[PDB]
RNA sequence: GGCCCUUGCGGUGCUCCUGGAGCGCUCCGGGUUGCAGGUGCCCGAGGCCGAUGAGAAAAGCCUUCUCUAGCGAUC
C-alpha cells in the first residue's frame, strides 16, 4: 500500500542485531544487555524477553521452521535455544574468536563468521539440533567477513567481506524439491505475474502476527465467558 | 618464500648489505632490512626466517627487519645456505660443512671434505627424503649423506664436466644437475637412470628452475643473459628468450602452480615473465628497475628536497625519490625521432639513441610552463632539454646557428634563475 | 504489475507500488527537483525547513498586539533581511512574508540567476558553466551551484576573464581585443 | 627434518 | 496445466505401488516408469495437439502391459489382475476415444482402436466401437464386411 | 525426484581439513562453475542478499557500490 | 560414474637403516608436522606411515604425477 | 564495468543462458524460430538417418553408433557429470568429427553435425574441433553457417579474425587465412 | 521460565478476528477446535484430495427437469 | 571422498518447445508452505466479499 | 644539425606499489570466559523568470506492459 502501520521504540539504545523468525514471522532484537526481544507489530511492548548471554548478544539466528535459535555474544559463547515454548539453550560451546555473523540453510546447517574464518556445524536435524562437537566444512577468506547468507535451494553459500564476494560449494545445505507455484527458478515472465497478483489477493494483516502462527484458531475464551454473561 | 597466516608469496633480492621484499603479486616493497657490516654474499629462506651470510659470519633475521640470531665459528667465507627444518646448514670455502640449531646456536655437527678430492659446489636436499642431503663437486662426483647417522650412503660417478646446479623436480626421486659445459642431466637417484639430457652452448648452467602448472616447460639460465626453454614430455627445445637479462642470469623460479618466471641478474632490474601467449611466447608482465650502468652525474631537484635527478651511461635520465621508492619516475633515453620510437619500440632505432649525459641544470620554475632541465652529451655540439612532468625529453637542441659539425663541443651549461634562459658553453670559448 | 481485472480490482484497490503521495510525496518533490535543478535531495529538505522557520514566525509575531513596539521592531528586522536576499518582492506588511516557499529559497540559486539575466538559456547548461569556472562573482570565481546570490551581489555576476565563452561574446559583438583578453 | 635439538 | 497431469499421475500411482509389492518391479523401475509417464503424459495435455504423441502414449502403455505379462509368468503370480491391467486398460480406452474424437477421419485410427479392443478389452467394448464407426463411415462397404465378419 | 547432497570422509579424514579446490575437481561442471570469487577491494566491505528465489543475488559496498544481477548465468 | 565411462570408452641402490627401523615420530608438537595431521589418533606416526604420507602431500602439491616420470 | 569485465571473464559454457530457456535454440540446417520448435525425438532420427546413410558410403563409422547415436547418449546432458566423462566425451567427439571431415560437404553429415550440436552443444564445448573439421572448405557456404554458429565477439578471443565472415554471411578469403 | 519474561497482556486487535461463540453443536470449545484444524486448499493437499474435500452438496443438470421422488424409481 | 551435489537436468525442468506448456512440479512439505490457518481465512473473508 | 626499409601523418591492447583504506605470522603464548533511566524523524505549489521549461531534435540496445486472433476444453 506503501503506508507505515507501525512505529515502535524499543528504549534498548542503538539498534544493530535483528532477525526474524520465517515460522512466527516476530522479529528477534538484540542488545548488550544480554537479553533478545521478541516483537509483533500490534503491540507496543516486546511480546517476550530472553536473557541468552552474560554479556553483550551481537548475531542471532533462527531455522525455517521455528523451533531452534541460535545466539552468540561478547562472552565468546555459541548458543541453541529451543523456541518451542521451553526456552532453555540446549547446546554450548566456547569459542577462541569471535562470531560476528550466523545463518542457518533450509536443511538446518548453521554457519558461524569468525573474523577471516566461517565454520560450518552439521547434524543429523531429524528433530535434533545441530552438534557442536565439531565443525563440518571450513574456509578462510581475505578479509573480515560482513555477511552471511544461504541460497534457498542451491548447495552454496554466500559470504560478504571487505576483499569482495565468495561463494563456497556446501554439499548437502539445499532442500532438493522446491515447489513449481511457490518459489520456481525456473519461471517464465508470465508465471511470475500470476504468482504476484495470488501472493497481493493472500496478503496477511499485519495484527495477525503473533507467538502461535495457529492463535486464530482457538476460541476466545474471555470473549466466551462475556458471552454467557 | 610463502608466508603463513597470509596466503602471499615474497620474493627477496639482495641489495649490497640488506635486502629488500617484495610482494609478487604487484611488486611493492613491504619492508627493508637492516644493514650488517660486510656486503652479503649468500641468502637462503625457510619461510619464518631470512638468513644472510656475510665474510665468515651469518646471522638470521626475523619480521624481514633485524637480526635475532647470529652464529660464529667459521674460519672462511660461506657460499652456501641450506635450510633443514629448525637446523641450519652452511658449507664454508674450505670445505667445512656445520649444522646448526637456529634458536640454541649451538653446532651440532661439524664435516670436513678435501678440496683437492671433493670441493662442495652445489647442496640440495631432496624432497620427502629423512634427513639426506645431496653433495655435487667441482671435480664431478655426487656423494648422498645423511645427516643422522653421519654416514655417506652412496657415491655417484657422474659426469667429468662437474656440477653447478641442483633442483628438484617434481617428482619423487628425480634432480635436475646442470654442468659447467651447458648440459642439464636429468637423473633419478634411487635407481641411478638418466631420463633425459639437454645442451646448451651458453656455457655453464646457471639455475635450473621447473613448470608445475600442468604444463612439463623446464628453464635453465646462462651466464649470457639467455633461458632455454625445454619441453620434458617430448625432450625437445621449446624456444629460447634471448637478452631477458644484459647481464648474467643470477636466479630464475617458476611460481607455484602458475605460470609465471621470476628473474633478476646484476643488470639491477627484477622482471616478472608470464607464458600466456601463444605457442608459448614468453612477455614481460613487471619489472623494478634501476640504472644499469654507473652513474654520472647527480644532483638534487626541487627545494623540497624529496627527490633527486640522477644521470648514467646508459643513456637515461631517471629521479629517485628520497621518502619513498612509489614516487620513482624514469624520463626515458635520449632520443632524436620520438614518433619513429613508437612504430619500431626502443630496439631496431639505436641509431637514433643520443650519447650519455655528462653535465645537466635543473631550475624548478615555470617546469609547468616549458622545459626547465638543460643537458649536455659526451662528444655533442647540440645540447637536449628535458621536461619533468612530462617525464620525457624536449622538443629543442640548442646549438649556434653557423657551427654544423661535431668537433666542437659543449663543455659548461646553465639555467637562470626565473628559467627563461640557459647559456651554453662551448669548448671554442664561445658562450650563447 | 499486470492489468488487473474487474474482480480483483476491488479487492485490490489503492494497492500501487510507486506512488505513495501520504508517506514521502515523491510525486511533489520530483517536480521541485527537475525544475530547479537540486543535485543532492538533503538540500531541498534544508530549504523547506527554514522555510517553515520563517513563516512559524510571521504567524507568531502576528498573534502579538499590533502597537506594540516589540512586534513593530521585530517585523521591519524580518523583512529586511528577506528582501534583502530577494525571497519577498517587497518590503511590505508580513502577508508577504508568509509566501515565502523552499522553491522560493531555489529561485535565488546562482545557476536560475544566470538563466535570468540571459548568460544562458538552458538550466543544465547554466549548471554545466559555474561547475566549469566560467562564472565569476566579483573577483571570487564560484564553483558551487548551490550559492545564493544576494541582490547586491547579483549586479556583479560575470564572466571570468580568460575564458573562452566570453572570446564568443566579444568575437560576436566585433569588440574582440587579443591584448586586453588573453594579455 | 627430525633432527634432535640437542647434541 | 500440471493439475490434470498430476490427477493422472496420482491415478496411476497405486497400480505403481502394488506392482512394487509383487515384487515384479524394483523401486528405481517405478521410479523411471513414473518418470516417463509424465513426460508422455505432458504432450497430450497442450492446448496444441499431434496424433504422435497419442500413439507414442498407446505404445508405450502396450509396452509396459507386455513386460508385465512377460514377467508375472517367470514369477507365477497371477493375482491382482484387476488391480492394475484393468486400469491401464481402461486409461489406453480414455486415450483412444480422446483421439477418435479429435480425429474423426482417419480409419487407420480406429482399426488400431479396434485391435487393441480385440486383444485387451472385453467383447461389448468392441461391440461399442464397431458402432461408433459405422455411424460416421456408412459410406465404406468394406468396414461393414469387418463387422459382420467379427 | 531429487536427494540432497551428501559429503562423507574415507579412512579416518577429517571433513574441517577438506578445502574448496578438493571439492571443485570432484564434483561435476555444473556445480563447479557455481564457485566464483569476485574481488572488489577498492569499496568497502560488502553485504549481500539472496532474492526469495534462489537465482538473483544483490549485494551492496560501504562507500556505496550497489549492483543486482542473476548470479547463475553470469550477467549484470 | 565408473560404469558410464566403461559405456563411453626395481630395487634401490641404496639403503637407510633409520628408514628401516620401525621408530615413531611426533606428528603433534611439531610445527611442520601437525599440519599435516588427519585424526586424533596419529599424534606418533612410525616410520613407514611418515614415507607415505609425505609422499602423498608431496604429490597432492605438484598436482599429481607428471606423465614423463614413469 | 570492472564488476562488467569480472563476470563476462567468469563466464563459462556450463552456465549459458540458452540452456535454461528454449526462446533461441542454435540449429545449422533450421532458422532458430523454426528450431525451438523442434522436439528431441525429431533430432534424434535426423542424426540416427544421416548415420544411417553415411555407413553405407564407409563402414568404418559403426563404432560410433553406441557412443553418440544411441538412448544412451540420447538422455545424457553433459552439464550433469564430471569432468572425466566431459573428457571423455571431448575424445569421442573429436575422433567422430575427425572421421566427418572428408564427408562434410555431403549431407548425412550436415544431419549428423545438427544431431551433435543439438545434444551435446558442440559450438560451446568443442569450438577447436568443429573448426578444424571444417577449414578445409572455408570456401564454400556451410562453412559460412557453421562460423555463424559460433560466438566469437571478444576481440580478445582465439577466434576473432574469423568475425566479419559471422557478420556479413561470405566465405573466408585465402588471402586472409595466408 | 528462568529468565524469560512473557508479556501477558492481550493482543485485542487480533481477538477482534476469534469467533466469539461457541457454535451449535459444540459443548466444548475443545470439540469446536477439532474441525476447523484440517486445511482444504491445493496448496497444502493433493489434487485429489482437493476434489474430495470441495465436493458440492447438490449437482444439478442444467436443462433437465427434476421430477419428485417416484416409489425408489419405481 | 564421496561427494553429490544437486544437479537438476534441464530438459526435464525446461519444457522442449515453444508449444510445450511449462513444466510445474508440486511439493506438499507444510516446511515449504506455512501460515496454512491465516492464510486461507484471507481467502475465504476475500471470497464473501466477492 | 645528426635519422637513410621513410613519413609537418594517425590509432589501438596489456604493465606501472590506496595516507587514513588488504590488519593479524622469529621465539614465547590463547587455557578453566571463570536487564539503571531513552517519544525520535518527515510533511509549502505564488516566479520582478527564460525559451512548454529533467530545452529541443535524431539514431542504435535492454526493462515493463497493452490489444486482438486462432488454439485448448469431445474422456
Amino acid at each position: 500500500v506503501g503506508k507505515i502501520v507501525a512505529a515502535l521504540n524499543a528504549r534498548a539504545g542503538r539498534l544493530d542485531v535483528m532477525s526474524q523468525n520465517p515460522y512466527n514471522a516476530v522479529i528477534h532484537l538484540g542488545h548488550s544487555n544480554g537479553t533478545v526481544s521478541l516483537w509483533s507489530p500490534a503491540m507496543k511492548e516486546p511480546l517476550a524477553k530472553i536473557l541468552c548471554h552474560r554479556g553483550g548478544v551481537r548475531a542471532v539466528a533462527v531455522d525455517s521452521t521455528g523451533t531452534y535459535m541460535a545466539t552468540s555474544g561478547l562472552d565468546h559463547q555459541l548458543k541453541i535455544f529451543d523456541l518451542r515454548g521451553t526456552y532453555q539453550p540446549l547446546s554450548t560451546r566456547t569459542l577462541p574468536h569471535g562470531a560476528g555473523h550466523l545463518a542457518f540453510s533450509q536443511r538446518g546447517l548453521l554457519v558461524a563468521g569468525m573474523g577471516d574464518v566461517v565454520n560450518i556445524w552439521a547434524g543429523q536435524g531429524k528433530a535434533s539440533p545441530p552438534s557442536l562437537e565439531q565443525p563440518y566444512l571450513t574456509h578462510r577468506l581475505s578479509g573480515p567477513v560482513h555477511g552471511l547468507q544461504f541460497c534457498p535451494f542451491e548447495d552454496v553459500l554466500g559470504v560478504g567481506h571487505t576483499g569482495g564476494i565468495t561463494s563456497m560449494l556446501v554439499p548437502g545445505a539445499g532442500e532438493p524439491n522446491f515447489d513449481g507455484l511457490e518459489s520456481n527458478p525456473y519461471r517464465s515472465r508470465k508465471q511470475r505475474q500470476e504468482w504476484e497478483v495470488k501472493a497481493l489477493l493472500e496478503k496477511v494483516p499485519a495484527e495477525l502476527i503473533c507467538l502461535d502462527p495457529r492463535a486464530l484458531a482457538e476460541v476466545d475464551v474471555i470473549s466466551l465467558e462475556q458471552g454467557k454473561k | 618464500r610463502f608466508s603463513a597466516l597470509k596466503r602471499r608469496f615474497y620474493v627477496t633480492t639482495c641489495v649490497g648489505k640488506s635486502f629488500h621484499t617484495y610482494d609478487v603479486q604487484k611488486l611493492s616493497l613491504v619492508a627493508v632490512s637492516n644493514s650488517v657490516p660486510q656486503d652479503i654474499c649468500c641468502m637462503a629462506a625457510d619461510g619464518r626466517l631470512v638468513f644472510a651470510a656475510y665474510g665468515n659470519v651469518f646471522s638470521a633475521f626475523a619480521r624481514n627487519k633485524e637480526i635475532v640470531h647470529t652464529f660464529k665459528g667459521h674460519k672462511a667465507e660461506i657460499h652456501f645456505l641450506q635450510p633443514f627444518g629448525d637446523h641450519i646448514i652452511s658449507v664454508d670455502t674450505d670445505g667445512i660443512l656445520i649444522i646448526w640449531h637456529i634458536y640454541s646456536e649451538e653446532e651440532y655437527l661439524q664435516l670436513t671434505f678435501d678440496k683437492s678430492v671433493f670441493k662442495i659446489s652445489a647442496i640440495l636436499h631432496p624432497s620427502t627424503y629423512l634427513n639426506k642431503i645431496l653433495l655435487g663437486s667441482e671435480q664431478g662426483s655426487l656423494q648422498l649423506w645423511n645427516v643422522k647417522s653421519n654416514k655417506l650412503l652412496y657415491t655417484f660417478p657422474g659426469w667429468k664436466v662437474g656440477v653447478t646446479a641442483l633442483q628438484q623436480a617434481p617428482a619423487v626421486d628425480v634432480v635436475a644437475i646442470g654442468l659447467m659445459s651447458g648440459q642439464v642431466i636429468i637423473h633419478n637417484i634411487k635407481f641411478n637412470e638418466t631420463l633425459m639430457k639437454f645442451r646448451q652452448d651458453w656455457g655453464p648452467i646457471t639455475s635450473i628452475s621447473f613448470r608445475t602448472d600442468g604444463h612439463p616447460v623446464m628453464a635453465a639460465g646462462s651466464p649470457c643473459g639467455h633461458i632455454g626453454l625445454w619441453d620434458l614430455e617430448d625432450k625437445k627445445l621449446i624456444n629460447q628468450m634471448r637478452n631477458a637479462h644484459s647481464t648474467a642470469i643470477a636466479g630464475l623460479t617458476f611460481l607455484h602452480r602458475e605460470p609465471l618466471l621470476v628473474t633478476n641478474g646484476a643488470d639491477n632490474a627484477l622482471r616478472i615473465w608470464i607464458f600466456d601467449g601463444p605457442t608459448g611466447e614468453g612477455r614481460l608482465l613487471r619489472f623494478r628497475m634501476g640504472h644499469s650502468a654507473p652513474l654520472t652525474n647527480i644532483r638534487y631537484y626541487g627545494q623540497n628536497g624529496q627527490q633527486i635527478l640522477s644521470a648514467s651511461q646508459d643513456g637515461t635520465l631517471q629521479s629517485f625519490s628520497t621518502v619513498h621508492e612509489k614516487f620513482n619516475k624514469s624520463l626515458g633515453h635520449g632520443l632524436i625521432n620520438k614518433k619513429r620510437v613508437k612504430r619500431k619500440g626502443l630496439q631496431n632505432t639505436m641509431s637514433v639513441r643520443l650519447p650519455p649525459i655528462t653535465k645537466f641544470a635543473a631550475e624548478e620554475a615555470r617546469e609547468s610552463d616549458w622545459d626547465g632541465i638543460i643537458a649536455c652529451h659526451q662528444g655533442k655540439l647540440s645540447c637536449s632539454t628535458w621536461n619533468y612532468q612530462k617525464s620525457t625529453i624536449g622538443a629543442y637542441f640548442l646549438k649556434p646557428k653557423e657551427l654544423k659539425k661535431d668537433d666542437i663541443t659543449a663543455t659548461a651549461v646553465d639555467i637562470t634563475s626565473c628559467g627563461n634562459f640557459a647559456v651554453i658553453g662551448l669548448s671554442s670559448g664561445t658562450v650563447d | 504489475v499486470r492489468k488487473l481485472k474487474f474482480h480483483e480490482q476491488k479487492l485490490l484497490k489503492q494497492v500501487d507500488f510507486l506512488n505513495w503521495e501520504v508517506t514521502d510525496h515523491n510525486l511533489h518533490e520530483l517536480r521541485v527537483l527537475r525544475r530547479y535543478r537540486l543535485q543532492r535531495r538533503e538540500d531541498y529538505t534544508r530549504y523547506n525547513q527554514l522555510s517553515r522557520a520563517v513563516r512559524e514566525l510571521a504567524r507568531r509575531l502576528r498573534d502579538l498586539p499590533e502597537r506594540d513596539q516589540f512586534r513593530v521592531r521585530a517585523s521591519a528586522a524580518l523583512l529586511d533581511k528577506l528582501y534583502a536576499l530577494g525571497l519577498v518582492p517587497t518590503r511590505g506588511s508580513l502577508e508577504l512574508c508568509d509566501f515565502v516557499t523552499a522553491s522560493s529559497f531555489c529561485r535565488r540559486r546562482l545557476p536560475t540567476v544566470l538563466l535570468k539575466l540571459r548568460m544562458a538559456q538552458h538550466l543544465q547548461a547554466a549548471v554545466a558553466f559555474v561547475e566549469q569556472g566560467h562564472v565569476r562573482v566579483g573577483p571570487d570565481v564560484v564553483t558551487d551551484p548551490a550559492f545564493l546570490v544576494t541582490r547586491s551581489m547579483e549586479d556583479f555576476v560575470t564572466w571570468v576573464d580568460s575564458s573562452k565563452i566570453k572570446r564568443h561574446v566579444l568575437e560576436y559583438n566585433e569588440e574582440r581585443d587579443d591584448f586586453d583578453l588573453e594579455a | 627434518s627430525t633432527l634432535p635439538t640437542c647434541s | 496445466m500440471a493439475e490434470i497431469i498430476q490427477e493422472r499421475i496420482e491415478d496411476r500411482l497405486p497400480e505403481l505401488e502394488q506392482l512394487e509389492r509383487i515384487g515384479l518391479f524394483s523401486h528405481a523401475e517405478i521410479k523411471a516408469i513414473i518418470k516417463k509417464a509424465s513426460d508422455l503424459e505432458y504432450k497430450i495435455q497442450r492446448r496444441t495437439l499431434f496424433k504422435e504423441d497419442f500413439i507414442n502414449y498407446v505404445q508405450y502403455e502396450i509396452n509396459l502391459l507386455e513386460l508385465i505379462q512377460r514377467r508375472r509368468t517367470r514369477i507365477g503370480y497371477s493375482f491382482k489382475k484387476d488391480e492394475i491391467e484393468n486400469s491401464i486398460v481402461h486409461r489406453v480406452q480414455g486415450v483412444f476415444q480422446r483421439a477418435s474424437a479429435k480425429w474423426k477421419d482417419d480409419v487407420q485410427l480406429w482399426l488400431s482402436y479396434v485391435a487393441f479392443c480385440k486383444k485387451w478389452a472385453t467383447k461389448t467394448r468392441l461391440s461399442k466401437v464397431f458402432s461408433a464407426m459405422l455411424a460416421i463411415h456408412s459410406n465404406k462397404p468394406a468396414l461393414w464386411i469387418m463387422a459382420a465378419k467379427w | 525426484a531429487e536427494e540432497p547432497g551428501f559429503l562423507e570422509g574415507e579412512d579416518g579424514e577429517d571433513t574441517a581439513k577438506i578445502c574448496q579446490a578438493d571439492i571443485v575437481e570432484a564434483v561435476d561442471i555444473a556445480s563447479a562453475a557455481k564457485h566464483f570469487d569476485l574481488n572488489l577491494r577498492q569499496f568497502g566491505p560488502y553485504r549481500l542478499n539472496y532474492s526469495r528465489t534462489g537465482r538473483h543475488l544483490a549485494f551492496g559496498g560501504r562507500r556505496g557500490h550497489v549492483a543486482a544481477l542473476d548470479w547463475v548465468t553470469k550477467k549484470l | 560414474e565408473d560404469a558410464l565411462l566403461r559405456r563411453l570408452r626395481k630395487k634401490p641402490v641404496w639403503v637407510d637403516e633409520e628408514d628401516e627401523d620401525e621408530e615413531m615420530v611426533d606428528m603433534m608438537n611439531n610445527r611442520f608436522r601437525k599440519d599435516m595431521m588427519k585424526n586424533a589418533s596419529e599424534s606418533k606416526l612410525s616410520k613407514d606411515n611418515l614415507k607415505k604420507r609425505l609422499k602423498e602431500e608431496f604429490q597432492h602439491a605438484m598436482g599429481g604425477v607428471p606423465a614423463w616420470a614413469e | 564495468t570492472s564488476l562488467a569485465q569480472q563476470l563476462q571473464r567468469l563466464a563459462l559454457p556450463q552456465s549459458d543462458a540458452s540452456l535454461l530457456s528454449r526462446d533461441e535454440v542454435a540449429s545449422l540446417l533450421f532458422d532458430p524460430k523454426e528450431a525451438a520448435t523442434i522436439d528431441r525425438d525429431t533430432a534424434f532420427a535426423i542424426g540416427c538417418t544421416g548415420l544411417e546413410e553415411l555407413l553405407g558410403i564407409d563402414p568404418s563409422f559403426e563404432q560410433f553408433e553406441a557412443p553418440l547415436f544411441s538412448q544412451l547418449a540420447k538422455t545424457l546432458e553433459r552439464s550433469v557429470q564430471t569432468k572425466a566423462v566431459n573428457k571423455q566425451l571431448d575424445e569421442n567427439i573429436s575422433l567422430f568429427l575427425i572421421h566427418l571431415s572428408p564427408y562434410f560437404l555431403l549431407k548425412p553429415a550436415q544431419k549428423c553435425l545438427e544431431w551433435l550440436i543439438h545434444r551435446f552443444h558442440i559450438h560451446l564445448y568443442n569450438q577447436d574441433s568443429l573448426i578444424a573439421c571444417v577449414l578445409p572448405y572455408h570456401e564454400t557456404r556451410i562453412f559460412v553457417r557453421v562460423i555463424q554458429l559460433l560466438k566469437i565477439n571478444n576481440s580478445k578471443h582465439r577466434w576473432f579474425w574469423l568475425l566479419p565472415v559471422k557478420q556479413s554471411g561470405v566465405p573466408l578469403a585465402k588471402g586472409t587465412l595466408i | 521460565l528462568p529468565n524469560v519474561i512473557i508479556n501477558e497482556k492481550r493482543n485485542i486487535h487480533a481477538a477482534a478476528h476469534q469467533v466469539r461463540v461457541l457454535p451449535y453443536p459444540f459443548t466444548h470449545h475443545w470439540q469446536f477446535e477439532r474441525t476447523i484444524q484440517t486445511p482444504i486448499g491445493s496448496t497444502w493437499n493433493t489434487q485429489r484430495a482437493f476434489q474430495k474435500l470441495t465436493t458440492p452438496k447438490v449437482v444439478t443438470k442444467p436443462g433437465h427437469i427434476i421430477n419428485p421422488i417416484k416409489a425408489e424409481d419405481v | 571422498m564421496k561427494v553429490k551435489m544437486l544437479s537438476r537436468n534441464p530438459d526435464n525442468y525446461v519444457r522442449e518447445t515453444k508449444l510445450d506448456l511449462q513444466r510445474v512440479p508440486r511439493n506438499y512439505d507444510p516446511a515449504l508452505h506455512p501460515f496454512e490457518v491465516p492464510r486461507e481465512y484471507i481467502r475465504a473473508l476475500n471470497a464473501t466479499k466477492l
